[PDB]
């Protein structure tokens, strides 16, 4: 959910091999959850520059 | 194709209370939603009430608001019905059926602090399988 | 919340096109788009049958002679070479609020 | 909702006319929704001084 | 509930007598509803620090 903080929006973003971590399971859902690298250490911060 | 089998047809007292019990083939209930629909002979068909195949959003109707509580069994495994204040206008076939439901979102807060507060509500789409029905005369 | 079926009594002579309309009106605060409106077919005898689901949707097994079109407030069914199969009353129930109703039901016999 | 983070409390606040944009539909309902003029393209701080 | 922003994780914290207000009422329940001692004035810090 962006800046309004009343209303979400689907969006789709293509990560890389190496920067996800998935939890294994038994689901037989086409679905996998998956998290990011890091995101459970520290908040990282993008590099919004030159 | 799921099979619905419902109680046999009960004679009772004006006044008194009817209790119907329906089960479903496979427990085919643990999977999709319960309705109750009722229908006066020579009479439109009326709506009673129905439950979450989840569980967790029960209701009734207008109508009957306090007048009928549905229960069902652990597991789902049967769905009992009961009805109480009958009348003469309560003579009807009392009918168990299916079906699913769209819940889908109708608020959001995005809660900066803790976890996101979302609301939800159902709505009625799916009525596929319908039951043989249950016979209910109220009289003396 | 109320539900207008009309008409009440449809005499069609057979063979011939069919048009049966279900109003309402009180679609207070809104809230999905496609307001869900589903019609079935209670023949004597018979447990009622599903025909449309979400009014533009046929269910498995209908003909194509059974079509459902609207949005919004109004809606129409449309039957196509009406037969004695047909015969019965249409119910059109309401899937928007808690708690739903029937239609009042129209009465199609053959002319 | 207030610093206590529970139990919201309802509140009214009158604006002016040139402080809302709001959006236009078929809606019969006598409470017409909508938000500020500038409020979904950055934050506004308030002007808590003198 | 944690970093992780999808789940919750209960936790039990032992505070002291002079440090909770609790709710005053006619509940049964075996729960006692509480606040910290000052959260409802101002947003504290923890001596974070040595
Ligand atoms: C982020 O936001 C998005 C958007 O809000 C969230 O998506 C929502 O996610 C929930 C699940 O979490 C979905 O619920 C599922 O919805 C279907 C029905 O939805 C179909 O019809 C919708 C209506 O379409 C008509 O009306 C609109 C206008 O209102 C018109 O435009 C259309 O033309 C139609 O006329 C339609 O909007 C839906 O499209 C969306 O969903 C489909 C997939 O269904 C996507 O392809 C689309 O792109 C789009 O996202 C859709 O076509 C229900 O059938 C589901 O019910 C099942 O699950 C319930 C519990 O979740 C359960 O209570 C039901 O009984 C039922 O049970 C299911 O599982 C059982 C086994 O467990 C089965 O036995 C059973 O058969 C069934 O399969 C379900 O409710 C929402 O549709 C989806 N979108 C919206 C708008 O709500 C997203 O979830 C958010 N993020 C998170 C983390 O939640
Ligand atoms: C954030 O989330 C991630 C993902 O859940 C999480 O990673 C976890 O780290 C712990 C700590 O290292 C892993 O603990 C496992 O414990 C089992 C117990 O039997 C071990 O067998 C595992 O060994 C694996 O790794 C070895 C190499 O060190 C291999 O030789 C071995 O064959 C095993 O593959 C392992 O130590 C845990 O497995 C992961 N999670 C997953 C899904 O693997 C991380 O800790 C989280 N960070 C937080 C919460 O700060
Ligand atoms: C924050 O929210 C507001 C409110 O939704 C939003 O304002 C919107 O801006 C867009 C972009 O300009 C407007 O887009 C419209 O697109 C239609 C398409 O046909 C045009 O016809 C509209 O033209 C209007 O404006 C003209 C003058 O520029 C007039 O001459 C003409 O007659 C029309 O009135 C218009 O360009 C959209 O209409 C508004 N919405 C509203 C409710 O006004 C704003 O963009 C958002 N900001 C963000 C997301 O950063
Ligand atoms: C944060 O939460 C706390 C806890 O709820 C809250 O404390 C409240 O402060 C007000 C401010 O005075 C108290 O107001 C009461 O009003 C009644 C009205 O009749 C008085 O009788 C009360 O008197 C008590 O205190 C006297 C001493 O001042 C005693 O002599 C007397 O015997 C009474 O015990 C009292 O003035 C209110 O009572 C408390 N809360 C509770 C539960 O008592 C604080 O205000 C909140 N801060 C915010 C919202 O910013
Ligand atoms: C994961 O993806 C696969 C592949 O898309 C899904 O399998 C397909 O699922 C659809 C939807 O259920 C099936 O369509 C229906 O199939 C039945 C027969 O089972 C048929 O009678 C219907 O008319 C309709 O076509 C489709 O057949 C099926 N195909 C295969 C090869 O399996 C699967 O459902 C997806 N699973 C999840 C959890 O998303
Ligand atoms: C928004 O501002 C209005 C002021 O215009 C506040 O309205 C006031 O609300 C109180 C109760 O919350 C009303 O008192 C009650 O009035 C009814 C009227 O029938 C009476 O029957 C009750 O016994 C009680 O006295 C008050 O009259 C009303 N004043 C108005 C409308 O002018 C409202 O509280 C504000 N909204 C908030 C604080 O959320
Ligand atoms: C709050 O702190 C207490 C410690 O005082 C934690 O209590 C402990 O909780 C675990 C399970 O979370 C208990 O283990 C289980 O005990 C039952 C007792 O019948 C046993 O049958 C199970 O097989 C299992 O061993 C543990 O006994 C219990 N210890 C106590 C009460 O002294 C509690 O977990 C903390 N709350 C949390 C983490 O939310
Ligand atoms: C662990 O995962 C595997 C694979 O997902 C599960 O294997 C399934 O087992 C059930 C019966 O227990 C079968 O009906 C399924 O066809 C199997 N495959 C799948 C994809 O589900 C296994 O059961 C899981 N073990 C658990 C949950 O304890
Ligand atoms: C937008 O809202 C207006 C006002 O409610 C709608 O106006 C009605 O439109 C229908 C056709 O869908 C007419 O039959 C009515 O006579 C119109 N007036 C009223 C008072 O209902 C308009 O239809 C809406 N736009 C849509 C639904 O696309
Ligand atoms: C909008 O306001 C009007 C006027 O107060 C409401 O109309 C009244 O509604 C009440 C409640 O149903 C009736 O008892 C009155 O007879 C109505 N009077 C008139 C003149 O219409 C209307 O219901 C309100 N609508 C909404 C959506 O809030
Ligand atoms: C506040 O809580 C007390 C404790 O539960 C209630 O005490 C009861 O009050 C009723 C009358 O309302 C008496 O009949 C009971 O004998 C009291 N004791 C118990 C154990 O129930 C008190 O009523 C509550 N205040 C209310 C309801 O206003
Ligand atoms: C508060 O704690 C008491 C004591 O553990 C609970 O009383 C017991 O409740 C269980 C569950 O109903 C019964 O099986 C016991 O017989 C009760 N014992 C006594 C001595 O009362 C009580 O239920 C708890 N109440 C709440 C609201 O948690």
């Amino acid at each position: 959910t962006g800046l309004k903080r009343d209303k979400t929006k689907e969006y789709n973003e293509t990560w890389y091999s190496a920067d996800l971590v998935c939890e294994q399971g038994n689901n037989t859902g086409n679905e996998s959850r998956c998290y990011m690298n890091h995101c459970n250490t520290s908040v990282i911060q993008e590099s919004c520059d030159k | 194709q799921v099979q619905l089998v419902q109680s046999g047809a009960e004679v009772k007292k004006p006044g008194s209370s009817v209790k119907v019990s329906c089960k479903a083939s496979g427990n085919s209930f643990s999977n999709h939603d319960v309705h109750w629909v009722r229908q006066a002979t020579g009479q439109g068909l009326e709506w009673m009430g129905w439950m979450s195949h989840e569980g967790d959003k029960t209701g009734l109707a207008q109508k009957f608001q306090g007048r009928v509580t549905i229960t069902r069994d652990s597991g789902a495994s049967t769905v009992y019905m009961e009805l109480r204040g009958l009348t003469a206008d309560d003579t009807a076939i009392y009918y168990c059926l299916t079906g699913s439901k769209h819940r889908l979102r109708d608020y959001f807060l995005y809660n900066e602090y803790g976890p996101n507060y979302e609301e939800w509500g159902d709505y009625l789409a799916t009525l596929d399988v319908w039951g043989h029905g249950t016979a209910v005369t109220v009289s003396s | 919340v109320v539900i207008t079926q009309s008409p009440l009594f449809l005499p069609v002579t057979p063979g011939e096109a069919a048009s049966l309309s279900c109003k309402c009106s009180h679609s207070l605060q809104h809230s999905t788009g496609a307001n869900y409106l589903a019609w079935y077919l209670q023949r004597p005898g018979q447990t009622p049958r599903l025909l449309i689901h979400l009014a533009t949707h046929r269910a498995s097994g209908v003909p194509d002679r059974f079509s459902g079109s609207g949005s919004g407030t109004d809606f129409t069914l449309k039957i196509s070479r009406v037969e004695s199969d047909d015969v019965g009353t249409y119910y059109c129930m309401q899937g928007l609020h808690s708690p739903w109703t029937f239609g009042q039901g129209t009465k199609v016999e053959i002319k």
